[PDB]
């Protein structure tokens, strides 16, 4: 039944996590308590694929919560839908990771990577048909980055044959917490390279760019920042969570989104970023718009490999139609010529709350490694002097595998380049 | 903003219509093989007209009518004027042609041929000598009219735009290719009236300028020395032969219920003979233009056969 | 142009008219094949447990 | 008598095979529950009908079908739907996840697990046949299933049922109705597996289809149940001969007798009218001629494409109402001389006609009008290699550069099989070249 395990590890994944699941609790009429109390069956038709449903008709998250010091996931179950997580679905020590990758990845993280296995294999057995897992975390830090990446790596070698989705936060100085955040960043996009097939590239100095330029917010928040990317991840599970036109899955949407196994990173986007409802060329328009990505790349600096785009609300759908295959037919040179018909669109009748209509984009673009090239010059201009490294050679890591990272993302990005001159 | 693309770049014609839609600032020029286009300028030779019209939300218009091969060769020509019941073998605008394979006409010409001067192509009085060097023969019209001074035979060139709702426009202004040497009915450069031969192996541009002679002229011409117009001697003629072979291929290369639209710009050549009758000598399908006649009729394809399907923010008459 | 072949019945009928004269793989081979497809598959999947063991 | 076995693969076959069976219990005046109030032989008979329908002792009319397809949830809305007691649990099979729009998938990974389950439920029906003629075949090139399981079929099939025709309904992809990215792949890829396989198939270009019910039924956006309602029409009109009383096409074989002369080339080219608008209060009805020279008109065929400038090697004409023979003369002569119709030197120019007195059924509530006559032309052209020529052309663009390869390969497929799928392709394109064309 096409069932979603969900993971969230670390400060930024916890947080990020928490906010998604209020989202759709409120968009599958779910109270904070677990009730029911919507007024459609559309919301319920699909409620399996990331609920669970409890004895007296509750509703529970299959949703695991991940982290080494307690403090974030106290302020999660004294949250707004604290309540309606799996009391045994949390998961966490007292250490912390002091963001650092080689605390997360090998030593911290290593003594609490069983216990969460444990609750993942629960959760899969509960499944009539297990789809795949969906990871939320940053890649600055040390849990969500460190530990997140190490889980991937333990639920593949037991579930070997199951989709990976990750929702990943890359780290900028614009929006920082430590220095050594270009250092994790690599040692994390080296293992989602090969252990993901499918990753979100959510870059914090797009969503700060979004909420200073765009939203007019001159001191922007982290939850200013989450309530971005919580909108964006209903909009991409939309067909996911909803009835509708189209009968597809994770693996589906890998299959005709990856034509090349390493390139799986998307640029994310949402229209609209007010009572005034948009028209349908005002949806694409600013879908497709710079203003309105969350992986800080212009799109106009490469070319897409494959687009998705899912719209929501109740419109004209020759319209919606007319307006995508217009945009490809504008800006043809911005669409590779050999991957026939490579933009595709759906669309859900319901719309999300607080909004009559809007847009999600899901880009597969060759722009997107201007992210990668931006955290292999901030981890170069360090690593060159070996600054900070004291940090990780102190938790049993050697200069080598530093130096792995850095060579197999500079060749990710070399491959994007490959892909846009062809 | 429309898109078009460009797949025959040793065209003359197009690449002065490319040139033309790029300077109205609505269009703009694809790479060769982007399925995504509006306007098709395609290539001469196995055009995927298969691939037309298929591309979602966009009108598809090409630069040429499928299965119009049918008059623009020798030999499928002459099949076609004689099977054709609205041309018949009594079609008498047409010189005698027989095909012959080196089906197929080759004892029905040796009956014909018991003036008995022909000539072969894909000139001579004897029979024996053309089958040797074999393509179609066809009757050599050995009484042309012949320009004054100079002796001179000649051949006359329309250009005919026929677009997506099958309208026949012809071209006000003809070219008349004339010989620079005088004719001789007893050396085939003063009866080949090709300009690349005339350019060649003759007093070249000796009485025109490159042996092109303009319909002005020509009329004056035929005022002061027969005492007639162009359009009533010639001209009429013309205009029926023009017509005769459009509509008779009509139904079969009309696009007017595809799924794609062709227009298409034709070049025929005309002979005239001394009793002032015009004989059709062939068809060309992917035609070049007279020099100082490329700026008009480029932009009168630009005007009625793609801006009357894409329309922007007469030269021609009407058969 | 003759007609030929008229046959008639209560559901209705059927003829010919004519305008003009003109001028395997073994069960055992197929089990083959899914089954080489499948230890292709357990070789694959055999080497990522291997890169993940290293 | 002799039975027909109808299967049904996919999500694209598993929907139309729905349209096709409300559709032909309409047409015999069978009542969802399966009851037959005509039928007065109860528990049995050798009636036409009973080529697609067997009975029971309760007097229920069972469709002769069998539904497969690798997840169950588009089989479970036939499962709780109309015809719910129409099925009898066993003909509807249903796996637990789907091939993922990758041929690989459907055909050697998932294929490989459900395939002798799928037989053995079809040998289930196969033992109720005192002569079973052999099968029709109903799926999408498209799907991973449609693609990658049916071709595993077809060949399982020749082996168990080696003396049995098996005939096709393809549905061809088509970016204007839902189609992923890689259908071309396989596209090409289940043609090749499949054309030694299968004596005659029907392709349904699901462009035409979206232009028809755009054009003719004046919906803005057609849905799956506007589409395959229509496609039921066409479906019936091939397959009418089989269930109803006649003398043309009354078995599988006649099919490829009378429309395939060479094995290869087995593709014959449908076309359909009328199709009128139910909302539309006020339409003339067409005559016999009109309809007729509608069959010429690209317009209305099931595949866009010129026959103009192709061949024929055959051509059936399936007429449904009020027709006669005498009309249909007058109508062939006619169109002979508007209609550019070039026949291979090799075979008569001549057309083999059916006509059944009853007039098209349409589902009530539907978007097709009831019309008094309609006719379906079957003619195997080499135009529809046009088809052939754009599909591997898209398939040439994307392999090119080795695009979405990976997935296919690491189902346990090799890469060879595509090159030796394309290979098989364009001397398929060959064929139809030499048929058809002239120096
Ligand atoms: N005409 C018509 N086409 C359909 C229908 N359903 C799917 N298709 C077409 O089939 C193609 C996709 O294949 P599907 O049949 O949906 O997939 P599948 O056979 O179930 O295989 P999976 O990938 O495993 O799901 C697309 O090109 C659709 O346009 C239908 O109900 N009617
Ligand atoms: N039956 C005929 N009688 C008299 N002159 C003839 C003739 N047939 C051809 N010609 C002469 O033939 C010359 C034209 O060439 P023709 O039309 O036969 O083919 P071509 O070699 O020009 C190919 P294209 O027109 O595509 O360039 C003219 O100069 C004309 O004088
Ligand atoms: C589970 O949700 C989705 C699943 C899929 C797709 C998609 O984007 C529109 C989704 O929404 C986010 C999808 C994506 C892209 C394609 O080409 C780029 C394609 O061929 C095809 C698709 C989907 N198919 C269709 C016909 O849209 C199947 C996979
Ligand atoms: N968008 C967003 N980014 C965050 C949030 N919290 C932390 N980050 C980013 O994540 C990185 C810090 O990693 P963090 O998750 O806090 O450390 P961890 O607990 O060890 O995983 C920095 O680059 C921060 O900018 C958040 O709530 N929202
Ligand atoms: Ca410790
Ligand atoms: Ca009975
Ligand atoms: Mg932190
Ligand atoms: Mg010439
Ligand atoms: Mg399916």
């Amino acid at each position: 039944m096409r069932e979603i395990v969900h993971i969230q590890a670390g400060q930024c994944g916890n947080q990020i996590g928490a906010k998604f699941w209020e989202v759709i609790s409120d968009e599958h009429g779910i109270d904070p308590t677990g009730s029911y109390h919507g007024d459609s069956d559309l919301q319920l038709e699909r409620i399996n694929v990331y609920y669970n449903e409890a004895t007296g008709n509750k509703y529970v998250p299959r949703a695991i919560l991940v982290d080494l010091e307690p403090g974030t996931m106290d302020s999660v179950r004294s949250g707004p839908f604290g309540q309606i997580f799996r009391p045994d679905n949390f998961v966490f020590g007292q250490s912390g990771a002091g963001n650092n990758w080689a605390k997360g990845h090998y030593t911290e993280g290593a003594e609490l990577v069983d216990s969460v296995l444990d609750v993942v294999r629960k959760e899969s057995e509960s499944c009539d048909c297990l789809q795949g897992f969906q990871l939320t975390h940053s890649l600055g830090g040390g849990t969500g980055s460190g530990m997140g990446t190490l889980l991937i790596s333990k639920i593949r070698e037991e579930y070997p044959d199951r989709i990976m989705n990750t929702f990943s936060v890359m780290p900028s100085p614009k929006v920082s917490d430590t220095v050594v955040e270009p250092y994790n960043a690599t040692l994390s996009v080296h293992q989602l390279v090969e252990n993901t097939d499918e990753t979100y590239c959510i870059d914090n100095e797009a969503l700060y760019d979004i909420c200073f330029r765009t939203l007019k917010l001159t001191t922007p928040t982290y939850g200013d920042l989450n309530h971005l990317v919580s909108a964006t991840m209903s909009g991409v599970t939309t067909c996911l969570r909803f009835p509708g036109q189209l009968n597809a899955d994770l693996r589906k949407l890998a299959v005709n989104m990856v034509p090349f196994p390493r390139l799986h990173f998307f640029m994310p986007g949402f229209a609209p970023l007010q009572y005034r409802a948009l028209t349908v060329p005002e949806l694409t328009q600013q879908m497709f718009d710079s203003k309105n990505m969350m992986a800080a790349c212009d799109p106009r600096h490469g070319r897409y490999l494959t687009v998705a785009a899912i719209f929501r609300g109740r419109m004209s759908m020759k319209e919606v139609d007319e307006q995508m295959l217009n945009v490809q037919n504008k800006n043809s040179s911005y669409f590779v010529e050999w991957i026939p018909n490579n933009v595709k669109t759906a669309v859900c009748d319901i719309p999300p709350r607080g909004l009559k209509m809007s847009a999600t984009f899901i880009g597969n673009s060759t722009a997107i490694q201007e992210l990668f090239k931006r955290i292999s010059e901030q981890f170069t201009a360090m690593f060159r002097r070996k600054a900070f490294l004291h940090w990780y050679t102190g938790e049993g890591m050697d200069e080598m595998e530093f130096t792995e990272a850095e060579s197999n993302m500079n060749d990710l990005v070399s491959e994007y380049q490959q892909y846009q001159d062809a | 903003m429309y898109t078009f693309v460009v797949r025959d770049e040793n065209s003359s014609v197009y690449a002065e219509v490319s040139r033309l839609l790029l300077a109205t600032g609505q269009w703009k020029r694809l790479r060769k093989d982007n399925p995504r286009f509006n306007l098709m300028l395609g290539e001469r030779n196995r055009l995927p007209f298969g691939r037309l019209g298929h591309e979602p939300g966009l009108v598809q218009l090409v630069n040429y009518y499928r299965g119009a091969d049918k008059l623009c060769r020798k030999a499928s020509l002459v099949k076609l004027i004689k099977t054709s019941p609205e041309l018949s073998e009594s079609c008498t605008w047409f010189p005698e042609s027989y095909v012959i394979y080196p089906t197929d006409e080759r004892e029905v010409f040796l009956a014909a041929y018991n003036g008995n001067v022909w000539i072969a192509k894909s000139i001579s009085s004897e029979a024996s000598e053309l089958l040797d060097f074999i393509h179609v023969i066809q009757k050599y019209l050995e009484k042309p009219l012949l320009l004054e001074p100079g002796h001179r035979k000649f051949d006359i060139r329309s250009w005919v735009l026929v677009d997506h709702l099958y309208n026949i426009y012809l071209y006000r202004e003809g070219v008349l290719r004339t010989s620079s040497e005088p004719y001789n009915s007893a050396d085939k450069t003063c009866h080949l009236t090709n300009h690349c031969i005339q350019k060649e192996y003759s007093n070249y541009g000796r009485y025109e300028e490159g042996n092109e002679m303009f319909f002005e002229e020509f009329n004056q011409y035929l005022m002061d020395a027969l005492n007639t117009t162009l359009e009533n001697s010639i001209l009429l003629q013309i205009k029926h032969i023009i017509r005769s072979c459009l509509m008779c291929i009509e139904p079969a290369i009309s696009t007017k219920h595809l799924h794609y639209q062709s227009f298409q710009l034709f070049g025929f050549d005309f002979m005239v003979d001394e009793e002032l009758k015009v004989w059709l000598i062939e068809v060309n399908g992917a035609p070049a233009c007279a020099q100082k006649l490329y700026a008009e009729l480029c932009q009168g394809i630009v005007d009625v056969a793609i801006s009357s399907v894409f329309p922007l923010a007469s030269i021609f008459i009407k058969l | 142009m003759e007609v030929i072949e008229l046959n008639k019945c209560t559901s209705g009928q059927s003829f010919e008219v004519i305008l003009k004269p003109p001028s395997d793989p073994s069960l055992e081979e197929i089990q083959k094949k899914l089954e080489a497809a499948e230890e292709r598959r357990k070789y694959q999947e055999a080497e990522l447990l291997k890169h993940l063991a290293e | 008598m002799r039975e027909c076995i109808s299967i049904h693969v996919g999500q694209a076959g598993v929907q139309i095979g729905n349209a096709c069976w409300e559709l032909y219990c309409l047409e015999h005046g069978i009542q969802p529950d399966g009851q037959m109030p005509s039928d007065k032989t109860i528990g049995g008979g050798d009636d036409s009908f009973n080529t697609f329908f067997s009975e029971t002792g309760a007097g229920k009319h069972v469709p002769r079908a069998v539904f497969v397809d690798l997840e169950p949830t588009v089989i479970d809305e036939v499962r709780t739907g109309t015809y719910r007691q129409l099925f009898h649990p066993e003909q509807l099979i249903t796996g637990k996840e789907d091939a993922a729009n990758n041929y690989a998938r459907g055909h050697y990974t998932i294929g490989k697990e459900i395939i002798d389950l799928v037989l053995d439920r079809i040998r289930k029906l196969a033992d109720q046949c005192t002569g079973l003629q052999g099968f029709l075949v109903f799926h999408s090139f498209g799907g991973g299933t449609g693609s990658g399981f049916t071709s595993l079929l077809m060949e399982r099939l020749s082996v168990d049922y080696g003396k049995k025709s098996k005939l096709e309904f393809s549905i061809y992809p088509a970016p204007q109705v839902s189609t992923a990215v890689v259908e071309p792949y396989n596209s090409i890829l289940t043609t090749h597996t499949t054309l030694e396989h299968s004596d005659c198939a029907f392709m349904v270009d699901n462009e035409a289809i979206y232009d028809i019910c755009r054009r003719n039924l004046d919906i803005e956006r057609p849905t799956y149940t506007n589409l395959n309602r229509l496609i039921s029409q066409i479906v019936s009109s091939i397959t009418a001969s089989l269930r109803f009383d006649g003398a043309l096409n009354v078995d599988l074989t006649e099919f490829q007798t009378n429309l395939v002369p060479y094995p290869r080339i087995h593709f014959p080219l449908a076309t359909y009218a009328p199709v009128i608008s139910a909302e539309k209060a006020y339409h003339e009805q067409l005559s016999v001629a009109e309809i007729t020279n509608a069959c010429f008109e690209p317009a209305n065929q099931m595949v866009k494409c010129d026959p103009r400038h192709g061949k024929y090697m055959a051509c059936c004409l399936l007429y449904r109402g009020d027709v006669v023979p005498k009309d249909v003369n007058a109508a062939i002569a006619t169109i002979k001389t508007k209609r550019s119709i070039q026949f291979v030197d090799w075979c008569p120019t001549g057309f083999k006609v059916g006509i059944n007195y009853q007039p098209p059924t349409v589902v009530p509530g539907g978007d097709l009008a009831k019309v008094q006559r309609a006719v379906c032309m079957l003619s195997n052209t080499t135009a529809i290699a046009e088809a052939w020529a754009r599909l591997d052309h898209k398939f040439d663009l994307m392999y090119a550069k080795r695009a979405f390869v990976h997935w296919y390969v690491g189902e346990g497929m090799e890469e060879g099989e595509f090159s030796e799928a394309r290979e098989d392709m364009a001397a398929l394109e060959k064929d139809y070249e030499e048929v058809g064309v002239d120096s």
